[PDB]
């Protein structure tokens, strides 16, 4: 029972009680202890997974302020609307520190001591998926640049994706997924979306390790694009 | 809000 | 836009935003200075005592699964992430009985008023009582005691939902199946014999409790 063995257990702890902070933590401190060893499969994703439900939260909560300040701003009332700009720049503060805490964990060791290809693909995925969070509220010049890093980072992936992964890789659908709702919302463009999305789906029906973890996305990205080419408005 | 992982 | 009112609007954000633990807060400055900031002060406490709770509820699942394998090592380590978790237990139900007992429970004027305040000192000291224990559940009975006797129709909710908070209370903690579910069964028929959409929500509540009982 080493102390790798205590923090990996004690994450599962946090993980099943829903204690996603403190599950962070335990992670981090696993990394924080490795020099150029990377993390195994389950240790990667625990870390990866415990940062999903913390920011997805913070996200949460800022898609809500933000539709009831717009909605304040729309009619107008502004003593209330002061107020909700005042409530969201708390919240997108703290989308600042927990994207700055895991973009210096991957600038730091994930990303250099990346060593299989399945590795890289997915510590360069995370540094977009961390950076397209911050272009969601980031405004003005930081927006330009976080989508800057959001674009290096997805492009740089899809490299190692498309010559060293399998199309039915989990790693590699997953990035063109978040590589085409990054083109369809942030840059606003459905056909860069849609044909990234549509190439990729393709080729894992062409090429079709356990499915079941991949068809998951595949069920996520044929969703993500027909509800696109429907007409419809959102 | 479209689907991400 | 007074101060209070700020708070009352600054609440509904952290409500609206699931941030339940910023909500008591400015609800907190509020008491220390209506109908809809009673029910803030104590929706707010509300989710943020039930989701420590649950976590509780899985980390003693998976402490006594442990215990049941065999895993002195492993059991340590859970009741030792337990203990933290059962640490702000105790703060957050600290900070609820102290804002009623000094100041709420006190200026509480109106029979509906005091009926709702004992309630939530009877449900946070039943939190207390779940992990001491002994004057946890007395001061539960105390509570639960005194708002029984503090003058309404059954119909009316916050009777309702004492009724049902106060029957929960002696088939869990005090293991009697017997005076619990005559406490249920006489508040329920007195409010189908009087008779809502708030007040039949605790109504259904009630019957599921009896029904499977
Ligand atoms: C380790 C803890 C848990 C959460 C139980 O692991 C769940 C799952 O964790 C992994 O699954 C990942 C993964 C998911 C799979 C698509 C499905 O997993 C399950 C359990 O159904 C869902 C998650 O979003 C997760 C962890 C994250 C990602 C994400 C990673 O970015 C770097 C993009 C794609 C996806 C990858 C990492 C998936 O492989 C594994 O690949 C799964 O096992 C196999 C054979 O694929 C395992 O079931």
């Amino acid at each position: 029972p080493t102390a790798r063995e205590e923090n990996v257990y004690m994450a599962k702890l946090a993980e099943q009680a829903e204690r996603y902070e403190e599950m962070v933590e335990f992670m981090e401190k696993v990394s924080n202890s490795l020099g150029s060893e990377e993390l195994t499969v389950e240790e990667r994703n625990l870390l990866s997974v415990a940062y999903k439900n913390v920011i997805g939260a913070r996200r949460a909560s800022w898609r809500i302020i933000s539709s009831i300040e717009q909605k304040e701003e729309s009619r107008g009332n502004e003593e209330h609307v002061n107020s909700i700009r005042e409530y969201r720049s708390k919240i997108e503060n703290e989308l600042s520190k927990i994207c700055d805490g895991i973009l210096k964990l991957l600038d730091a060791k994930l990303i250099p001591s990346a060593a299989s290809g399945d590795s890289k693909v997915f510590y360069l995925k995370m540094k977009g998926d961390y950076h397209r969070y911050l272009a969601e509220f980031k405004t003005g010049a930081e927006r330009k640049e976080a989508a800057e890093s959001t674009l290096t980072a997805y492009k740089a992936a899809q490299d190692i994706a498309t010559t060293e992964l399998a199309p039915t890789h989990p790693i590699r659908l997953g990035l063109a997924l978040n590589f085409s709702v990054f083109y369809y919302e942030i840059l606003n463009s459905p056909d860069r979306a849609c044909n990234l999305a549509k190439q990729a789906f393709d080729e894992a029906i062409a090429e079709l390790e356990s499915y079941k973890d991949s068809t998951l996305i595949m069920q996520l990205l044929r969703d993500n694009l027909t509800l696109w080419t429907s007409d419809m408005q959102d | 809000y479209f689907s991400s992982n």
